[PDB]
């Protein structure tokens, strides 16, 4: 019975430590193109008028 | 109104709430008629005023 | 007079755009909501989720199901129903047993 | 453009109240957890008292253990709280306004 | 025993035994039977609903356990599929906000 | 058209990076905790049993 | 609670760097504007005498 | 008339002021660490 | 005793290390945002003379 409820419970270390890579680098990538995007409005205001 | 631990108040109160959102949406709709309607005369006067010169 | 008709179709096209858009990403999330409903059907074949288990399970479908319900009934940036067809008056579904009132005709 | 303004105000604040409904229904979790965690000792206790080996002053002692325990369920259902308002200290029912 | 009477007003009782072992100390008011440490200062203005002293050796208490606890699971089931609902609701609510 | 107000580009992102936070979030908690069922939120079915 | 505290409290870091971006820009342009708006009245002026 | 033709400088000057206003607001709760920094943000919630 | 009075005294090195993290990161936000805040409003001036 302890192993099967392990089995419905328990985390995996892998599974888990994957899921938090993928979601670092989104997470930071995401924010780079945030500031790109804030960038662009003053490429307009480059038309000096 | 207070309203805790009493029944009817809560349930009147949000009986009321609901009335209140949808008059509130008609009166939205009918305000920005309105609008229409004043800006219908506006720019067909400057357009006449033109006109007139 | 060519060039005021041109105008025309831009406005048309314009105002077609504009509730597409809304449409797709609305059934975008009907999509994501049937598959979880999926998901959880191929738990229910388990045969040894005892009787409240299935239960559960129950609750969990009922909430997916209304949520459906709730999308299909949605609204665009005016007030009127999408979904309905022609009626965009109306709520075009039946809260209860989700029988179509709305149009039949796109 | 004055109708969408609207919508976007309106459906700003409705999000607000659906996060006020997460917050109120994980108060209630937590305080959930703790009632399931003392009635599993409960159970425990109502385990061992059945051993017929038990001479009565041990009775005695299981039974203020458990009493201590239904002490602290009663203190958990009475007590919670959440910004003022008290959550289990009745069946309640109640609508969060999403759309 | 000492509490806050029914009509609104702070009276006493005198001590009488009792208990499934029939040794400790109840003290009753209106007829319904409750153990010192329990009623002893209690407003039973405020809370008639408060528990009883126990007449006998519990027979079969698992069940009655299993019962509650089986109870206490369907709400936390219940209450984890609302928060999700809640969820979805947000992610809705924020895509029709951008579009 | 070159719009100034409504930088619409940057909300899109804003979503886009609320959707990794709450990954991330999940990921920390059920590595931190060792358990994948923290919340009764993750599985009601499998809280029960 | 603190939880729920930080969500009435706190204040969005991409929101409002968002939005001091956007005031900063329509500010910039609103000077040049007016620079401009300045310079209409020289026009008529100049032509007359 | 001069009016007219500043007509433009006082239009183009209030746009300024509630830019600005907008501005003044950002910068506050950027510093501040907290979207309400006074009543004037919340009024209920603030009381919450 | 010695536990109690341990209980009364000691800082727990997590809570404060948390603390200390999220004043440093305070810290530099205000002193960027004051960078920027000293420039913009005065500076802006400058464009009309």
């Amino acid at each position: 019975l302890t192993s099967a409820r392990s089995r419905i419970e328990d985390s995996d270390y892998a599974t888990e430590v994957s899921n938090m890579s993928r979601a670092q680098i989104l997470q930071q990538a995401g924010t780079s193109v945030l500031a790109q995007a804030n960038q662009v409005p003053q490429n307009v205001l480059s038309l000096l008028r | 109104t207070p309203v805790e631990g009493n029944n009817v108040e809560k349930e009147k109160a949000a009986a009321a709430i609901d009335k209140t959102n949808r008059g509130l949406k008609n009166s939205l709709n009918n305000v920005l008629t309105v609008r229409a309607e004043l800006g219908t005369q506006l720019s067909e006067l400057s357009t006449l005023d033109s006109l007139g010169s | 007079q060519a060039q005021a008709q041109n105008s025309q179709y831009a406005l048309a096209r314009t105002f077609a755009t504009q509730k597409v858009s809304l449409e797709e990403s609305v059934l975008s999330q009907v999509t994501t909501a049937i598959q979880t409903a999926q998901e959880k059907i191929v738990y229910a074949g388990n045969g040894t989720l005892s009787d409240d288990d299935r239960a559960s399970l129950a609750t969990d479908l009922q909430g997916i199901r209304d949520q459906l319900m709730n999308l299909a009934n949605s609204t665009d940036g005016n007030g009127r129903y999408i979904f309905a067809g022609y009626k965009t008056e109306a709520a075009p579904f039946d809260q209860a047993t989700g029988g179509y009132h709305g149009g039949e005709k796109s | 453009a004055n109708r969408f303004t609207a919508n976007i105000k309106g459906l700003t604040q409705a999000s607000r109240n659906a996060n006020d409904g997460i917050s109120i229904a994980q108060t209630t979790e937590g305080a959930l957890n703790e009632i399931n965690n003392n009635l599993q000792r409960v159970r425990e206790l109502a385990v061992q008292s059945a051993n017929s080996t038990n001479s009565q002053s041990d009775l005695d002692s299981i039974q203020a253990e458990i009493t201590q325990r239904l002490n602290e369920i009663d203190r958990v259902s009475g007590q919670t709280q959440f910004n003022g308002v008290k959550v289990l200290a009745q069946d309640n029912t109640l609508t969060i306004q999403v759309g | 025993t000492k509490y806050t009477a029914d009509d609104g007003t702070s009276k006493t009782a005198l001590n009488k035994l009792g208990g499934a072992d029939g040794k400790t100390e109840v003290v009753s008011i209106g007829g319904k039977t409750y153990a010192a440490s329990k009623a002893e200062g209690h407003n039973f203005k405020a809370q008639p609903d408060l528990a009883e002293a126990a007449a006998t050796t519990t027979e079969n208490p698992l069940q009655k356990i299993d019962a509650a606890l089986a109870q206490v699971d369907t709400l936390r089931s219940d209450l984890g599929a609302v928060q999700n609902r809640f969820n979805s609701a947000i992610t809705n609510l924020g895509n029709t906000v951008n579009n | 058209a070159q719009v100034i107000n409504t930088n619409s580009l940057s909300l899109l992102t804003q979503n886009n990076l609320n959707k990794s936070q709450s990954a991330l979030g999940t990921a920390i908690e059920r590595l931190s905790s060792g358990l994948r069922i923290n919340s009764a939120k993750d599985d009601a079915a499998g809280q029960a049993i």
